[PDB]
């Protein structure tokens, strides 16, 4: 052996809707988008 | 660990939120403490540096 | 989430399965009380409040 190393794999729910801003102006925008009930990011569920 | 209260005064703090017309924001008279107030009915997110 | 409950599903009962729905279909002659019930879900812990 010359190295051992971890990795923990958690397995976890539902969804949520996430954004960092729920105020918009006539004329802006805002991307909304979903993240999972434990805190799932579209990186490890989104494929 | 914590820093005490004592060295916040060496910091740069800033507060960060999306809708400052639903939930306000003032810093105390302690650097540490800051005080809310909310304005009108709604959901606000929030964060500080 | 807001859930419902009711205390003779017999008498009235939910027109659902995860009962969220608020809808509900009187069944017999008789008396009953329906529980709703609001909570939040921690979304650092999972922990329904």
């Amino acid at each position: 052996i010359i190295g051992e190393d971890k990795l923990m794999v958690y397995v976890k729910t539902g969804i949520r809707i996430h954004s960092s801003i729920n105020k918009i102006l006539v004329g802006n925008e805002a991307k909304l988008r979903v993240v999972g009930a434990n805190g799932e990011t579209p990186f490890t569920y989104g494929t | 660990q914590q820093f005490d209260s004592t060295q916040y005064q060496y910091m740069n703090i800033i507060p960060h939120i999306d809708n400052p017309n639903v939930l306000s924001m003032t810093q105390s008279s302690d650097s540490q403490v800051f005080t809310l107030k909310g304005l009108d009915q709604g959901l606000v997110t929030l964060s500080v540096t | 989430d807001v859930s419902f409950v009711s205390s003779d599903p017999s008498i009235v009962n939910l027109s659902g399965r995860e009962d969220l729905v608020g809808e509900l279909v009187a069944l017999k002659v008789g008396e009953a009380t329906i529980k709703a019930i609001a909570q939040i879900v921690d979304p650092i812990t999972g922990k329904k409040t």
